[PDB]
């Protein structure tokens, strides 16, 4: 409010009282209108103030209040700046330069603005105060023509280094706004990175890695040789040069920079991995630091490289290998990711793939996923590597079974491409004997399936391969190529759309239909549509949004043949109806429909709500046939007709599509309804739901239903979770979730126990992994708790989506024994 | 010369001081007692708190539960922050760490707010704090709750809440617990110091961090520029305690001793409160009872567990388990045993000789205490029934502790026993009220009481003296007692949340150097004390001047000896005037006139030149610049 923060600041006390007032108000946000009023009282205040502190604090106020919603801050720049020129206090003058930038930010489209901002700026430029130098040199990068460059350049030299850290950042932030640089600020920024300050260093050599960018091939003389040197040379010189730096931040931004540039000379490039243009092993020194995200930096910066350098690469392949035994695990990764990067360039060498073999012996489940993409990309040039990559993978496949499937599709690219080496390896694995028919092995066996996958990948490339087959060999061949023909390649040895669509126009045209015929049709074509669903993957969706909707039209008439069925109030009975539960089962489907699918458009919704407003009008009727009470009836009656005029108000664009409708008649008799009698608007709601007509349900595009499939606790062949008396058992939960647009905010996790009790989680966004679009990947663990049973029972565990309050599950339910002993 | 005091808890404190060109941040700190107004996080869903009546109001009623009188909000508990909107944080030059403890809120501060200077801190207190930011993200982290209560912080509804709800202040202001991707980036942040070491900000200002004797890494921070010193008293201990004890000699010649970090509940002895403890439980599990010691996974929990394996061994109770459940907890002991020579001259002493310090490395090797992760690991399979258990957060509103509350809170037999005396005992147990379990407090501070604080003012003598106003009252339960107050010669000024203070600290004199070049040039006199004259061009880098080499006079020149010594030093024709109170001198070359006033001289030429060069120079002959 205007008058009262006056008022209020007007009679607190100049200290304490009015500050604490002040910082009351910049919590609670200001509307944009009332943004003027504030601010001149605002500015009046400090006008009469006279302490440094509340006036900061009025500054950063106002400042604030500049970026509150539209909200056009171009007549209250002029107060603003007149009140900085006169304002003393240095804390005050650097807090009102940063409210004029805020202004100035606010609106970039005005230029006359921004010229009276750097101007005003420049002025407060000298100051003595580095706060105040800072403020300036920011509003110079942030705002400015695009002279500006050399006001700035000036402040290199100045004495605090956070001045100069401020002007190297009002450069660089000059360019990034699309200013070209001139080449006279390299020799600036090359002074700077013998700073004795860490972060002068860092910006100079961001800065030095911007000119060079900005002018690689100009030509730049050394002062002692005469020798003529391009300047991202010199550039690439200067940075290598940092990466020996003392500060680890420093070596960090060093190795970044030398990442992002390519344009250097070959033999530069070369330099820094040879021990002995000071370049010479910079790298070396930048890849075994005490630091790891040095390490991990120089790792990214030896990837881009070796992309732009095949044969840069082929020098790194050696270094990056023997990064692999680095036992930090993020450091691994990143080594991983790569060499998977610059897998295409190169081919690993025998005695560094001996090295990588000896190392490679992962226990987590990233790394392990990261090592089997990383061989599905990999080159090798030795089929000994084969060999013992075959050992360690049937080694991970007998230790991990989850780990199979991705073991199999590495295998099965691992193959495609090394056919030649696999090629005396297929007797060796096949275990073939020459004058013996051998036994022939379990068909089960995941290692030797593995075996198979990989002899057949290379099969396909290489004629040689199907001779040396045994018998047993080719009948195997011929299975998996029929069961897994995503693995085993081929060796040398719409109707559905037509019939939804006729199916919806079926039902649509018979609706002049007997109740009889009309639920006898609508059951016919929702068994029809539940099977297409089943038959069909990709309209599994539409046909079960399609089958869902005629559920709720079959259960809403199957309701009015009841009521029809129903008699006068007293006389009814409870035990014979259905109706009330035909409006909760319609009530939980329109849920259904709303939330627990995809790609579903407001034309879809207007009329899952229309379903809704139905439920609800029937629940009402249903409800009324059974109470004697009055005053709950009028609660309910009102209650239903203000549901109908927020839908009414939500829904007034979509009215005109609605012809016919429950909702449209209802409408055309508004204040009669409202104004009427309880039972006589419970009677005139049940002629007009009887007379409604069924609305068209217009098909989106694409849908899909959203699906999840618990995979960790799988069937209940284990043997019970002992040890959980009273104490906690964590049950780890691995889900693959199906078309979820926001999981996390709506997926729940359900626990039920073998009592009544009901347990109810919501995951945290770090248990869900995005591996696909469309396609989640839910990883948690879920804590039970409960006290001694005599024998073992078996709890349901089960996925649930939320929606807004209210559930609706969406998964099959899974069981899992436990068996809390004491102790 | 000034001080931002962002946070009015005395034990957390955050204080900016705007001194010289640098806004120094000393201690972060984070109000861990606003979440002892939130329902506790439970790790599994208890039926009696899920089933708790809700708390009636006239219009809400879902955001608010009523258990036994006390209402409490049904929502993730939320924390109190330091007022970060009353100073511009990206103003802040420096953040000093003191404590482990006063180490929390820091990924608010380094990544919300904009922040971009440095973190300075002892290698102890950056890993203990890390451990507990871990710990505090895990168990918040662990079965997440939705943030939906709002209502309750409005200020019109606030006032109409019964006593615990609405006392609480800055309501607004509070916020959920930090992710581990900021706290991550906020340790990269840090700047490892080491004790007595001498960091130089931007060549303006020196800060060493010294020995606190409190905790491992704890620290009091000197500031200081040369001739003017800042010293900041955090948490600290005069005891018997592991870490090197105090070194109160360089908190001498102190400006500014902005004093914080004093102990709570005075009036308890902490060795009389450890025996108390000790003796409680071993009566506890004497009976067969369990017992359970919230704590932090690092702070106390090492000397009480010193204790409890001296007094074991005595007591006959060797059979019984000692637990600890932490996430952190190996990580605890591990890095509690290499910090060796963080420690006293008794206990570093055990570096010479191969033995690791702590002895309850010999309580882990004849499987005394046993340390686990969680509770569902193999602690289920290894727990027997009386048996001692330290877990969980002291708050009793996360972690391990809630479980163990919910499962023994129903026997008179066990017994829950509170040694952290940050939370308040009977505002922690307020959602468990009804319980039968044996609820005991004697809390274990070894921080500074009055009398040992009145007595280092007297031995350190600071001209001022900042602190908490909670400091110069005696505390509320008490209110009748003069020793438990800051008692100083001065007044001891004090603050409140979000005041600032302008310390009267404020001298001239700034030193600067003066290089041998320029010193041979600049040559000394002898006044009534010497003095010379310096002209010469100054030179400023990095906050530190140097002098590179390129009105007033003074001395005795009386009417008498005016006229008479100068009387014919080179000249003639002169006549004396006789005016009153001196005496005017004139030449008859050219009307050349010399003037003389009480303590003052002047020469006058009338259309001559040449020589007045020379007359300036002849009363140059006895004239200083004093």
């Amino acid at each position: 409010k205007s008058a009262a923060l006056h008022i209020d600041l007007c009679k607190a006390t100049s200290p304490a009282d009015a500050l604490q007032y002040l910082l009351q108000f910049a919590r609670k946000p200001v509307e944009a209108e009332s943004v003027e009023g504030v601010v001149r009282i605002l500015l009046e205040h400090y006008y009469k103030e006279n302490d440094p502190s509340v006036r900061l604090k009025i500054a950063s106020l106002l400042g604030l209040l500049s970026k509150t919603a539209g909200f056009s801050p171009d007549c209250i720049m002029d107060d603003a700046i007149n009140i900085l020129q006169n304002e003393k206090s240095h804390q005050v003058l650097a807090q009102l330069l940063d409210t004029l930038l805020a202004i100035g930010t606010k609106l970039p489209e005005n230029q006359a603005i921004q010229m009276r901002l750097v101007d005003v700026a420049c002025k407060h430029l000298t100051d003595t105060s580095h706060g105040v130098r800072n403020k300036c040199l920011q509003l110079l990068g942030n705002l400015g023509s695009l002279d500006v460059q050399k006001i700035i350049g000036d402040y290199f030299s100045d004495q605090d280094p956070r001045v100069r850290t401020a002007a190297i950042k009002a450069m660089l932030q000059l360019h990034e706004r699309g200013l070209k640089l001139h080449q006279t600020i390299y020799n600036q920024a090359c002074k700077l990175l013998s700073d004795d300050y860490e972060q002068v260093r860092s910006a100079a050599v961001q800065l030095i890695w911007v000119v060079s960018q900005l002018y690689p091939e100009s030509i730049v003389p050394i002062p002692s040789s005469n020798e003529e040197i391009r300047l991202v040379d010199d550039a690439f010189g200067k940075i290598c040069h940092m990466v020996s730096d003392g500060s680890w931040v420093v070596r960090v931004q060093a190795a970044k920079l030398l990442g992002s540039m390519e344009q250097v000379s070959s033999h530069f490039l070369e330099q820094t991995l040879d021990k002995k243009s000071g370049a010479c092993g910079a790298f070396v020194h930048g890849l075994e630091d005490e630091m790891y995200e040095v390490r991990i930096a120089a790792v990214e910066a030896l990837c881009m490289l070796a992309q732009s350098s095949p044969s840069f690469a082929e020098k790194c392949l050696d270094f990056l290998v023997d990064m692999f035994n680095d036992e930090i695990e993020e450091v691994r990764l990143q080594s991983i990711h790569t060499m998977r990067k610059i897998s295409n360039n190169i081919t690993l060498r025998e005695d560094q793939l001996d090295t990588v073999l000896a190392v490679l012996e992962d226990s987590s489940r990233d790394i392990r996923e990261a090592l089997h993409e990383l061989l599905c990309c990999t080159n090798v040039s030795t089929k000994e590597g084969i060999h013992l990559a075959l050992v360690e993978l049937l080694k991970n496949l007998t230790k991990y079974p989850t780990d199979r499937d991705s073991i199999w599709k590495c295998l099965k690219f691992l193959g495609s491409r090394h056919p030649t080496l696999v090629l005396p390896l297929v007797p060796e694995l096949l275990s073939t004997h020459p004058f013996f028919d051998t036994a022939e092995p379990d068909m089960d066996d995941p290692a030797y399936i593995a075996v198979l996958v990989l002899i057949f990948n290379a099969a396909k490339t290489c004629p040689t391969m199907p001779a040396l087959f045994s018998d047993h060999t080719f009948r195997h061949y011929a299975y998996l190529r029929d069961s897994l023909s995503h693995l085993v390649p081929a060796l040398r040895l719409d109707p559905s759309q037509q019939f939804l669509q006729q199916s919806l126009e079926r039902v649509y045209s018979l609706q002049h239909l007997d109740p009889q015929g009309a639920q006898e049709l609508l059951e016919f074509t929702i068994r029809d549509l539940q099977r297409l669903g089943e038959l069909q993957s990709e309209l599994a969706g539409v046909a079960d949004f399609s089958a869902t909707y005629l559920r709720c039209q079959l259960l809403l008439i199957k309701a009015l043949q009841e009521k029809l069925w129903n008699v006068a109030a007293p006389l009814y009975l409870k035990q014979s109806d259905l109706a009330s539960a035909a409006a909760k089962q319609i009530m939980e489907e329109t849920y259904k429909m709303e939330f627990m699918y995809s790609g579903v458009e407001n034309k879809q919704v207007v009329i899952i709500h229309h379903m809704r407003l139905q439920a609800k009008a029937l629940q009402l009727i249903v409800t009324a046939r059974t109470t004697r009470g009055l005053d709950p009836l009028f609660g309910m009656c009102e209650k239903f007709l203000q549901e109908v005029d927020f839908f009414q108000r939500y829904f007034i664009a979509d009215l005109p599509h609605l012809q016919d409708s429950f909702v449209d008649k209802l409408l055309d008799l508004m204040p009669r309804l409202m104004t009427s009698k309880p039972a006589e608007v419970v009677k005139i709601l049940q002629t007009m739901l009887r007379q409604s007509a069924f609305l068209h349900l217009p098909l989106p595009e694409q849908i899909h239903k959203a699906s999840a499939t618990i995979i960790e606790p799988a069937g209940e062949s284990d043997n019970p979770l002992r040890f959980t008396s009273g104490l906690v058992v964590a049950l780890d939960v691995d889900a693959t979730l199906e078309h979820v647009q926001d999981p996390q905010n709506t997926v729940k996790v359900q626990v039920l126990y073998p009592d009544g009790q009901a347990q109810m989680i919501h995951p945290k966004p770090a248990d869900f992994r995005n591996p696909g679009p469309g396609r989640h990947r839910l990883i948690t663990q879920v804590y039970l708790s409960h006290t001694a049973w005599t024998e073992a029972c078996q709890v349901e565990v089960r996925l649930l989506l939320a929606y807004n309050e209210g559930t609706i599950p969406f998964s099959k339910p899974v069981k899992v024994y436990i068996m809390p002993k004491p102790a | 010369m000034k001080l931002y005091c962002l946070s009015g808890h005395p034990t957390l404190p955050c204080n900016v001081l705007k001194f010289k060109s640098t806004t120094i941040m000393l201690d972060c700190g984070l109000d861990m007692t606003s979440t002892l107004n939130f329902l506790p996080l439970p790790l599994v869903q208890s039926p009696r708190l899920s089933n708790l009546p809700g708390w009636s109001l006239k219009d809400l009623d879902k955001e608010l539960k009523e258990c036994s009188g006390h209402v409490f909000v049904d929502s993730v508990p939320e924390f109190c922050l330091p007022e970060t909107e009353l100073i511009d944080l990206s103003t802040v030059d420096v953040i000093l760490i003191s404590n482990y403890h006063c180490m929390m809120a820091l990924p608010y501060i380094t990544e919300h707010t904009g922040f971009t200077g440095t973190v300075y801190a002892t290698e102890p207190t950056v890993q203990i704090g890390r451990l507990l930011m871990e710990e505090l993200v895990n168990f918040i982290e662990r079965v997440p709750k939705a943030q939906s209560a709002s209502l309750w912080k409005n200020k019109d509804i606030q006032r109409l809440l019964p006593s615990p709800l609405k006392d609480a202040v800055e309501v607004s202001t509070w916020r959920r617990c930090y992710t581990m991707q900021e706290v991550n980036s906020a340790l990269s942040k840090i700047q490892l110091v080491g004790y007595s070491q001498k960091i130089e900000l931007f060549g303006a200002v020196q800060v060493t961090p010294l020995s606190s004797g409190y905790a491992l890494g704890s620290s009091n921070w000197i500031i200081q520029s040369h001739y003017e010193k800042v010293s900041y008293v955090s948490g600290s201990s005069l005891l018997t305690t592991h870490p090197q004890p105090m070194d109160q000699a360089s908190l001498k010649n102190s400006d500014v001793l902005v004093l914080t970090g004093l102990t709570q509940i005075p009036t308890a002895n902490p060795d009389g409160m450890v025996g108390e403890f000790c003796s409680n439980l071993a009566l506890t599990v004497r009976n067969g009872g369990n017992v359970l010691v919230p704590c932090y996974p690092s702070g106390v929990i090492y000397d009480l567990l010193e204790c409890l394996y001296q007094y074991i061994d005595s007591a006959g109770l060797s059979s019984v388990p000692l637990y600890f459940i932490s996430p952190v907890a190996n990580s605890s002991l591990e890095f509690s045993q290499i910090f060796a020579e963080w420690l006293c001259h008794n206990k570093q002493s055990k570096v010479y000789l191969p033995e690791p310090p702590f002895p309850h490395a010999e309580l882990i090797q004849t499987n005394k205490l046993k340390h686990y992760p969680s509770i569902h690991g193999d602690f289920s399979n290894d727990f027997r029934q009386p048996c001692v258990v330290f877990t969980g957060h002291p708050s009793l509103r996360f972690g391990d502790v809630v479980h163990f509350m919910e499962l023994w809170g129903k026997s008179s037999l066990n017994t829950v026993i509170f040694t952290e005396p940050d939370f308040s005992y009977l505002e922690a147990l307020a959602p468990y009220q009804p319980l039968a379990m044996k609820c005991i407090y004697c809390p274990i501070d070894t921080r500074l009481n009055f009398i040992q604080v009145s007595k280092l003012l007297k031995e350190v003598q600071p001209l001022h003296v900042v602190c908490p106003e909670q400091y110069t009252q005696p505390p509320p339960a008490q209110s009748h007692r003069m020793d438990l107050m800051i008692d100083c010669q001065p007044p001891a000024m004090s603050y409140r949340r979000a005041e600032v203070l302008a310390l009267p600290f404020k001298r001239r004199y700034e030193k600067i150097e003066i290089m041998p070049e320029l010193a041979d040039s600049l040559v000394p006199m002898e006044i009534k004390i010497s003095l010379a004259t310096v002209s010469a061009v100054l030179h400023t880098k990095d906050n530190k001047h140097l002098l590179q080499p390129p009105p007033l006079l003074s001395g005795s020149i009386p009417v008498e000896q005016f006229v008479q010594t100068l009387e014919k030093h080179g000249f003639s024709d002169i006549k004396v005037e006789d005016t009153a109170k001196g005496h005017i001198v004139l030449l008859q070359e050219a009307e050349t006139l010399i003037q003389i006033e009480e303590d003052s001289t002047h020469i006058i030429c009338d259309n001559d030149e040449m020589l007045r060069v020379r007359l300036r120079d002849l009363v140059l002959k006895f004239l200083q610049k004093f």
